[PDB]
RNA sequence: GCUAGUAGGUGGGGUAACGGCUCACCUAGGCGACGAUCCCUAGCUGGUCUGAGAGGAUGACCAGCCACACUGGAACUGAGAC
RNA sequence: CAGAAGAAGCACCGGCUAACUCCGUGCCAGCAGCCGCGGUAAUACGGAGGGUGCAAGCGUUAAUCGGAAUUACUGGGCGUAAAGCGCACGCAGGCGGUUUGUUAAGUCAGAUGUGAAAUCCCCGGGCUCAACCUGGGAACUGCAUCUGAUACUGGCAAGCUUGA
């Protein structure tokens, strides 16, 4: 039911009196392929434990995205820390034209066609955060009409 | 300009049957299909995303017998043509004369259909065509030449063809050894084990 | 009708001649900002009516000297 | 003088002439005043092998343009439909 | 010194929405009133009124839907340092048509869709989304 | 920068200098070896790398690496050089083309033969 | 900072033709930080390569325009050439 | 007509980057675009077996754009990463509160002329296919002129008081 993807595993270190203690971090995303997506970040002495923790957090941190037939509603910009991302809808058959970190998020969320670009820092943790922020801030015609007190036809008419 | 090596190694690398043999036997009884070729073939291949895209593209290429320059040209044409690029690419591949002959059943394999086309045994709308990459238009008629109607391999291919699923976009008469290309096959009429969006993404890398 | 320019007299010290500055308002090709440009023309001024600062009116004609190919029509405004 | 002639285009062994009006001094495939038609000598059956703007040709002839022999033959064939 | 009252009006709207103000008040002008009319017609603001004779004051009543400001973003486009004019065939689309662009045409201030229907270009005053 | 400032002084592109100036934008250049010798690499590497000081047909005098195991180059040998820096060798910006002019190929080479000018063995 | 035929005017001459094109006289002007003058490089365009675009780079082949013809200079003939 | 008969190579395989083992060597010989590799159990040097990618080509070098939002118009920055003149006054320049009228320069609309052909793109046609050739269109985002629109910017005239 839920598609899970491991985006990056990194080895970090802290120094103690006897020397360096290594550990691992895992960044993952989960999604239902129908507008729900979440990301998890886990730390452990071992890679499988870190990955399991990340999946556990991702399953709990899901948000909702208003998709339009497997594409975005409109161009969106997202930002987190040094990472800036830009995404726009594309015609059917275009595919996911995006870098790896954005691609995992978009694919588990269920975006099938999109043109994307990452500016600034391409650190995967912050790129994932910026991508999810843009998707969560995307608007749909229903929301726009409701908030403006108009009808969907008046929003998208002549 | 044509792959001339062992055929089952390609299917073993791609992890599936590519219909590179006639089908009189089983791919499992002819080869270790579940195992990749070579000394290290038993290893579990961890594939990156680029590896997955590349393997999908190579699978389609090996199925249709097309080399890289021609396939890239096909992709460029598919992107240029209106509509869904992956579906356009699949339609362009299915429009090839050798593939049309194989689907009509005059060749046991696509390689055999290609040899039949090359050796001037195939006619399109009453003219001899020996170009394997010739594009077959709708309402076109593909027929076996009269001097080649006596070949036993054509009859063997015809009796092997009905053992498989009949293409619904063609209309074949085996008595006269001739068929009509009624229309371009839709995406539904093609195999569901082909992910053309992987190829489309690969050619954007 | 006849194509015609309008400008401001910046010099009149020549005999029967004046220098007229014509201002154009054009969009910068790269940055899109509308900027002012100036072209200076030598104009034939018979009777030496024009003075420095007057807003004058000019048209194109045959060459009259090395640098003169324009001639004065009327004085729109006098300084 | 002004003349109406054929400029050879197309490919090797497969010529395709453009019927053009030109100052006769210019090179055969060079500067021309106005294109008035075309002539394909290897045109297949059911394909238009010759097309001429007879109104423009007559206008230029009235203005004083001469006509090459091949273009005159083409005009005769076109008029003899 | 003050050199763009329109950008000032837009900023007052933006900051008031951010501060959850019921209404925002500013010195009035005919262009500001025309822009306010477009905003009200499109439903981005609730109402507006002009009070006073010698020093007219424009008040705009802001709206909130579910605890969130209706004006998600409002941005000056043409500005004194750089004027922006667009022809009818190149009128911008805001948020893939979900937002509006306020355009000053020879037939008055209207949205980009209205200018497209009238077949007119003009000056792109601002984007609202 | 504001648009006024850019109108006054436009953005300036930085010119990039070539890392192979002695080639003068040619794919190769012919030279005559004035010296053939060995040299030691920069740390953390250690070896006796084979180089030659060569005077080119355009008058440039440069140092060129001699790749491959063993070579037949000496003073007055006429060689062809191509672009390519040797990271651990200080100021060696060019590579000798093995198998061109007086430079022979590498003996008993079976893999990557075209990179060292070795003909296909008759096997 | 540059310019004395230099900028303009009158008259004569000259050209197929307007014109400091040339000559005599008079006026003291003309160009220039919206870059004159000087120095370095360069045939120009339709186009070509790249790029999502905006741009960046480029001007071989084909076609339009220009310039040159061992080097420097000159005219003759001619509808047209220096 | 005859007979599979006359017709396959090149680069790569530690990561980026698709593809792994043995033997030889032992900071040597050597590799290398970068990270780096080589010190006696080297998937990085050299050979072999196996494999990967292209294929009558394959690699290398040179050179341009890209990736480079790394000159940022679209589309960047300046407390501490590079970056606010030591502080001012002020010419040129850029910018300009509010109302009415007028003008129509900017701006907008339409039309006309031009924007050579070829090239690019779309729909077709002919070479067995394709490259290639070719019909028509679209485009040439520009310039000029004419006729209109007057909200906004500019000019002109008259004001107003909230900036000064
Ligand atoms: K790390
Ligand atoms: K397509
Ligand atoms: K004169
Ligand atoms: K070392
Ligand atoms: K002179
Ligand atoms: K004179
Ligand atoms: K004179
Ligand atoms: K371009
Ligand atoms: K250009
Ligand atoms: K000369
Ligand atoms: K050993
Ligand atoms: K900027
Ligand atoms: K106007
Ligand atoms: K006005
Ligand atoms: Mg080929
Ligand atoms: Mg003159
Ligand atoms: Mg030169
Ligand atoms: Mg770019
Ligand atoms: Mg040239
Ligand atoms: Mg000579
Ligand atoms: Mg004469
Ligand atoms: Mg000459
Ligand atoms: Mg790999
Ligand atoms: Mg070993
Ligand atoms: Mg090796
Ligand atoms: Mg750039
Ligand atoms: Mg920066
Ligand atoms: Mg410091
Ligand atoms: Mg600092
Ligand atoms: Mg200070
Ligand atoms: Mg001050
Ligand atoms: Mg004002
Ligand atoms: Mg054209
Ligand atoms: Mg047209
Ligand atoms: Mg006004």
């Amino acid at each position: 039911e839920l598609q899970e993807k491991l985006i990056a595993v990194n080895r970090v270190s802290k120094t103690v009196k006897g020397g360096r203690i290594f550990s691992f971090t895992a960044l993952t995303v989960v999604g239902d392929g129908n507008g729900r997506v979440g990301f998890g970040y886990g730390k452990a002495r071992e890679v499988p434990a870190a990955i399991q923790k990340a999946m556990e957090k991702a399953r709990r941190n899901m948000i909702n995205v208003a998709l339009n037939n497997g594409t975005l509603q409109h161009p969106v910009k997202g930002v987190h820390t040094g990472s800036r991302v830009f995404m726009q809808p594309a015609s059917e058959g275009t595919g996911i034209i995006a870098g790896g970190a954005m691609r995992a998020v978009l694919e588990v969320a269920g975006v099938h066609n999109v043109l994307a670009k990452a500016y600034g820092s391409t650190n995967p943790i912050n790129v994932v955060r910026a991508t999810i922020d843009g998707l969560e801030n995307m608007n749909s015609p229903e929301m726009v009409a409701a908030k403006r007190g108009k009808s969907v036809e008046e929003i998208l008419g002549k | 300009a044509r792959y001339l090596g062992p055929k089952l190694k390609l299917s073993r690398r791609e992890g599936t049957d590519l219909f590179l043999k006639s089908g009189v036997r089983a791919i499992d009884t002819k080869c270790k299909i579940e195992q990749a070729p070579g000394q290290h073939g038993a290893r579990k291949p961890r594939l990156s995303d680029y590896g997955v895209q590349l393997r999908e593209k190579q699978k389609v290429r090996r199925i249709y017998g097309v080399l890289e320059r021609q396939f890239r040209n096909y992709y460029k044409e598919a992107a240029r043509l209106k509509g869904n690029t992956g579906e356009n690419l699949l339609a362009l591949l299915e429009g090839r004369l050798d593939n049309v002959v194989y689907r009509m059943g005059f060749g046991a394999t696509r390689a055999e259909a290609r040899q039949l086309v090359s050796h001037k045994a195939i006619m399109v709308n009453g003219r001899v065509v020996n170009i394997a990459s010739y594009q077959v238009s709708p309402n076109d008629v593909v027929s076996i030449r009269e001097k080649a109607k006596k070949q036993s391999r054509v009859k063997a291919a015809l009796e092997l063809a009905e053992q498989r699923e009949k293409p619904t976009w063609l209309e074949v008469d085996a008595g006269k050894m001739e068929g009509t290309f009624k229309r371009k096959p839709e995406r539904s009429d093609l195999s569901a084990d082909i992910n053309e969006h992987l190829i489309v993404e690969l050619y954007s890398k | 009708k006849i194509r015609t320019l309008q400008g401001r007299v910046v010099s009149d010290k020549m005999e029967k001649s004046i220098v007229v500055a014509i201002e154009r308002f054009v969009k910068h090709p790269i940055y899109g900002k509308f900027i002012k440009r100036t072209t200076k023309l030598h104009v034939h001024d018979e009777n030496n009516e024009c003075g420095i600062g007057d807003v004058v009116e000019i048209r194109e004609c045959r060459p009259l000297s090395k640098t003169k190919s324009w001639t004065l029509v009327r004085v729109v405004e006098k300084a | 003088m002004v003349t109406i002639r054929l400029a050879r285009h197309g490919a090797k062994k497969r010529p395709f002439y453009q019927v053009v009006v030109a100052d006769s001094r210019n090179a055969r495939n060079g500067r021309f005043i106005e294109r008035v038609g075309f002539f394909n000598p290897i045109a297949s059956e059911k394909e238009e092998g010759t097309r001429l703007d007879l109104d423009r040709i007559a206008h230029w002839v009235g203005q004083g343009a001469t006509i090459s022999d091949r273009v005159a033959a083409l005009i005769k064939e076109v008029n003899k439909a | 010194s003050m050199q763009d009252p329109i950008a000032d009006m837009l900023t007052r709207i933006r900051n008031g929405q951010a501060a959850n103000k019921a209404a925002v008040t500013m010195p009035s002008s005919k262009l500001k009133v025309a822009i306010a009319n477009v905003l009200k017609e499109e439903g981005f603001i609730e109402d507006f009124k002009v009070e006073g004779d010698t020093k007219p004051e424009l008040e705009l009543t802001l709206k909130y839907f579910q605890g969130k400001a209706v004006v998600e973003s409002i941005q000056r486009v043409s500005r004194p340092g750089l004027r922006i004019y667009k022809r009818k065939d190149e009128l911008p689309k805001v948020m893939a048509g979900l937002g509006i662009a306020v355009v000053s045409t020879s037939k008055g201030v209207m949205t980009d869709r209205a200018a497209r229907q009238a077949g007119l270009g003009g000056e792109i005053i601002c984007y609202v989304a | 920068a504001t648009v006024n400032q850019l109108v006054r002084k436009p953005r300036a592109r930085k010119v990039a200098k070539s890392n192979v100036p002695a080639l003068e934008a040619c794919p190769q250049k012919r030279g005559v070896c004035t010296r053939v010798y060995t040299t030691t690499p920069k740390k953390p590497n250690s070896a006796l790398r084979k180089v030659c000081r060569v005077r080119l047909t355009n008058g440039f005098e440069v140092t060129s690496y001699i790749g491959g195991e063993g070579h037949n180059l000496q003073e007055h040998s006429v060689i062809l050089i191509r672009g390519g820096r040797v990271k651990d060798l200080p100021g060696v910006r060019y590579h000798t083309v093995r198998g061109a002019l007086d430079c022979s190929g590498v003996k008993d080479r079976k893999q990557a033969r075209s990179k060292y000018g070795v003909k296909r063995p008759k096997a």
